[PDB]
């Protein structure tokens, strides 16, 4: 538990200064500020434009050309805006169905994350998924997930069942490994290697219809309370 | 499943006014309509390498196949590269391959078909020899019969039954490996989803290049007979409205090409999550990674596509 | 400096058979990257052969609790 709770620690500290060292980490979301930014800012710029006119001042227009080809000007003029403005409006639709399809997504990773621990595979980060805490951010959700990863293995030979009295037994939870002589069962996520008896391993049928099957003795606890 | 459609940019003055300067000065009056459309394709073109990039490329290592490849009595040659080929691609993923067939230019995706086969290759590699724990961690190695016994235990039925029978499943994995490839190189239609991309991409692109000819309401669709037929004062009038349609092709096809990209990173996505699931893990979500109980996938390279064999 | 690629003819860096992770996307397996400028393939990962056997398995003997962020 204490190595645990260290190891822990030690990541979310480093997780602070991760954050606070690198800039490009956080990039999702000052790029959606800045296409936002961006696309408000060419809006307004485009009102400059002649769109083919004489001029692309209004008023201008009308007083320096007679109102019968002044009407038309104005005309260029809004058809130019009115298509300016439903451009800017599309790309609007556009990028706010992309926005709802990642709200969707981060509304379904706190679901499944934060509030139960997932089974499934990198939805909730790299490793086994243990938990998950959120963090509110401008224009957004940062998640901090919480992994177990394996590490420091180690080779052993195994078998896949042991043949004892004729008679084949199969791991329960774990597999068989040996260390060069002596044959445990172990649980597969981290090595607790054990002796093999009939309360971790059931039996199936006969030693001849497996293939690998080894000899290996199954300690009985019971024996040695009727011996006495 | 697609992933990503072609990179393709257009030349906005070349496109509308071919070799004129007049027809560029006028353009000039209209804004930045062109920048628009570039900064457009330019985020289509970054968003299908983005979505190659995240289908792909799960594995920050490249696991190799043992030279002895002797599985229990799994046949694993029709999907494994094929080392005789010059391209090192499995006799699948050459099928799928073969069954798939100005001012408008296309842009070369960032990763070339070797590398994609070389992702591939290490993805097989690693859920061969290491299961499914090289998605998660360091790749720890397995035997085969024993992986396929965690993975029966997986969906409910007893290490025994499949120790009892190995030899049988190896079989019956064997035949349907051997079926599903003579099925795909037998029905003609089961690549419909890679060809209608490609196929839709070809007709926006022919469409737009056929609209060049239209007269818009002028008098002649050439610009040059237009600037040498007539004098000033009308030729701007009918170069106006050659422009102004000319630009309503060119933004009507930008739009349906935004819509069609973020359909393509809808599909992009999902081929991700499937990649995930399905690939590096045993998924107990029904029908999502094929019908019926799910053991392992496998994954082959097709061109703008991926395609899961469950 | 005049290299020749499939996206097109790059100018003003020269082509070096060591491979790096990509830094600058030009096109085909092609980076470039500033160590002056070069171009060079990118490079999908470090090889990593599976001591793979029908007799042997790998049991981790530890762990480490890892912490990521999603945004
Ligand atoms: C494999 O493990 C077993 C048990 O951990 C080892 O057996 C013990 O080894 C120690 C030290 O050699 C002895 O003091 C004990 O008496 C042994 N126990 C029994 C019941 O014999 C075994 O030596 C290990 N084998 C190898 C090759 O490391
Ligand atoms: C595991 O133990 C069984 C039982 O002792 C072995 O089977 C014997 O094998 C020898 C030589 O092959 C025969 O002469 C005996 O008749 C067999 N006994 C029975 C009851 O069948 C078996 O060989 C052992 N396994 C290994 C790998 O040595
Ligand atoms: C695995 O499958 C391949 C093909 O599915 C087998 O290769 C066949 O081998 C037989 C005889 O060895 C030949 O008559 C066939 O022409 C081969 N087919 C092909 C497509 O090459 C192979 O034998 C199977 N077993 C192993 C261990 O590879
Ligand atoms: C388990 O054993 C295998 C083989 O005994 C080890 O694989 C060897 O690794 C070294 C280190 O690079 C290579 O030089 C050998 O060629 C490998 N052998 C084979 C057969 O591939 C493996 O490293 C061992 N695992 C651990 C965790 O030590
Ligand atoms: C598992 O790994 C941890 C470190 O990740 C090991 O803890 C270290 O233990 C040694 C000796 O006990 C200390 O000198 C180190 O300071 C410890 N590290 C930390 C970060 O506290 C632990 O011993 C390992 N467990 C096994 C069984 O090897
Ligand atoms: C494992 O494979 C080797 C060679 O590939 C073979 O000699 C050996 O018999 C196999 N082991 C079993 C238990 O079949």
């Amino acid at each position: 538990q204490k190595l645990i709770a260290n190891q822990f620690n030690s990541a979310i500290g480093k997780i602070q200064d991760s954050l606070s060292s690198t800039p490009s980490a956080l990039g999702k979301l000052q790029d959606v500020v800045n296409h936002n930014a961006q696309a408000l800012n060419t809006l307004v710029k485009q009102l400059s434009s002649k769109f083919g006119a004489i001029s692309s001042v209004l008023n201008d227009i009308f007083s320096r050309l007679d109102p019968p080809e002044a009407e038309v000007q104005i005309d260029r003029l809004i058809t130019g805006r009115l298509q300016s403005l439903q451009t800017y409006v599309t790309q609007q639709l556009i990028r706010a169905a992309e926005i709802r399809a990642s709200a969707n997504l981060a509304a379904t990773k706190m679901s499944e994350c934060v509030l139960g621990q997932s089974k499934r595979v990198d939805f909730c980060g790299k490793g086994y998924h243990l938990m998950s805490f959120p963090q509110s951010a401008p224009h957004g959700v940062v998640f901090l997930h919480v992994t177990y990863v394996p590490a420091q293995e180690k080779n052993f030979t195994t078998a896949p069942a042991i043949c004892h009295d004729g008679k084949a037994h199969f791991p329960r939870e774990g597999v068989f490994v040996s260390n060069g002589t002596h044959w445990f069962v172990t649980q597969r996520n981290f090595y607790e290697p054990q002796i093999i008896t009939t309360d971790n391993t059931f039996v199936s049928g006969n030693c001849d219809v497996v293939i690998g099957i080894v000899n290996n003795t199954v300690y009985d606890p019971l024996q040695p309370e009727l011996d006495s | 499943l697609p992933v990503s459609m072609t990179k393709t940019s257009v030349d906005c003055t070349m496109y509308i006014c071919g070799d004129s300067t007049e027809c560029s000065n006028l353009l000039l009056q209209y804004g930045s309509f062109c920048t628009q459309l570039k900064r457009a394709l330019t985020g289509i073109a970054v968003e299908q390498d983005k979505n190659t990039q995240e289908v792909f490329a799960q594995v920050k290592q490249i696991y190799k196949t043992p030279p002895i490849k002797y599985f229990g009595g799994f046949n694993f040659s029709q999907i494994l590269p094929d080392p005789s080929k010059p391209s090192k691609r499995s006799p699948i993923e050459d099928l799928l391959f073969n069954k798939v067939t100005k001012g408008l230019t296309v842009l070369p995706p960032l990763l070339t078909d070797e590398m994609i086969a070389q992702y591939t290759s290490a993805l097989l590699a690693g859920t061969i020899t290491s299961g499914w724990t090289f998605g998660a961690g360091p790749a720890l190695q397995i035997p085969f019969p024993m992986q396929m016994a965690y993975r029966f235990n997986g969906i409910g039925v007893t290490q025994n039954v499949l120790y009892e029978n190995q030899k049988l499943i190896a079989n019956q994995f064997n035949s349907a490996i051997g079926k599903i490839q003579d099925s795909l190189s037998s029905t003609p239609s089961a690549l419909g989803k890679l060809q209608d991309v490609v196929n839709h991409n070809a007709q926006a692109l022919n469409t737009l290049v056929k609209q060049l000819s239209s007269k818009f309401g002028a008098i002649s669709s050439v610009l040059n007979d237009i600037f040498s037929r007539l004098d000033p004062p009308e030729a701007e009038v009918q170069i106006d409205r050659l422009i102004t349609g000319r630009l309503q092709s060119l933004q009507t096809y930008v739009t349906q090409q935004l819509i069609r990209a973020a359909e393509i990173r809808a599909s992009a996505n999902l081929a991700a999550t499937k990649m995930s699931e399905c690939v590096l893990g045993q998924s107990k979500r029904v029908d999502f990674c094929g019908k019926g109980y799910h053991l392992m996938s496998f994954p082959q390279s097709a061109p703008h596509g991926v395609v899961f064999l469950h | 400096n005049v290299f020749q690629t499939r996206a097109g003819c790059l100018i003003g860096a020269e082509y070096v058979n060591n491979s790096y992770e990509c830094d600058i996307p030009i096109g085909a397996g092609i980076c470039a990257s500033y160590q002056s400028i070069i171009a060079y393939t990118m490079s999908l990962g470090a090889e990593n052969s599976v001591a793979y056997s029908n007799n042997s398995i790998a049991i981790p003997t530890n762990f480490t609790i890892s912490v990521t962020t999603e945004i």
